[PDB]
């Protein structure tokens, strides 16, 4: 009963699916996550990838998918919860 | 297996963090910036884990029954269980790639 939004901007080159819902599989007693990585050129957001993410503490106890790093070239996002990567936000931690 | 708690130099899993910034890998690794790789350390006196493999179990069964040369072999702290881990890095053609790389984090340490 765990799944994440799947999106691959490189679907053509990789010859894989472009969208869909990816089921998250992980070892017992190990958490599961969703991830989102995009670009933010002057406000126009361009998603790069979205899908399941393996057990990562950095993603623990986060129902919101937020990027807290300061102005990265490629924004990353990870979170806990079904479709938690459905939406993402930017809130740098200073 | 066991986690290292000092004093006792038995085979235990010592925690260890790898910072991609340190080894100069953050230029091609978007996420994460680092991770807990860990390693194994500790002397092994007379397979000394908690949940081994079929092969280690069969040979261990020959060891605990006196059948040599197993009683003439070294025993050393080595990783027994290894965990995969997700990474978002750059391809050789500067393409953003996400993979579930295997044998990334040492979870259990045992004696060979
Ligand atoms: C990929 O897309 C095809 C066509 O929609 C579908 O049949 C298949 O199950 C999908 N696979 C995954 C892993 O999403
Ligand atoms: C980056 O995207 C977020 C929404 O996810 C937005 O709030 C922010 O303004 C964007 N960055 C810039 C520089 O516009």
């Amino acid at each position: 009963t765990q799944e994440c939004l799947f999106f691959n901007a490189n679907w053509e080159k990789d010859r894989t699916n472009q969208t869909g819902v990816e089921p998250c599989y992980g070892d017992k007693d190990k958490r599961r996550h969703c991830f989102a990585t995009w670009k933010n050129i002057s406000g126009s957001i361009e998603i790069v990838k979205q899908g399941c993410w393996l057990d990562d503490i950095n993603c623990y106890d986060r129902t919101d998918c937020v990027e807290k790093k300061d102005s990265p070239e490629v924004y990353f996002c990870c979170c806990e919860g079904n479709m938690c990567n459905e939406k993402f936000s930017y809130f740098p931690e200073m | 297996g066991l986690e290292c708690d000092g004093k006792v130099n038995i085979c235990c899993k010592k925690q260890f963090f790898v910072s991609f910034k340190d080894i100069g890998w953050n230029d091609w690794i978007i996420a994460p910036s680092g991770y807990h790789a860990n390693y194994c350390e500790g002397e092994c006196p007379s397979t000394s884990g908690s949940s081994l493999s079929f092969h280690s179990t069969v040979i261990n069964h020959y060891r605990m029954r006196g059948h040599s040369p197993f009683a003439n072999l070294k025993s050393c702290c080595v990783p027994t269980k290894l965990r995969p881990m997700s990474m978002l890095y750059y391809d050789d053609g500067q393409n953003i790639i996400k993979k579930d790389i295997q044998n990334m984090i040492v979870e259990e340490c045992g004696c060979s």
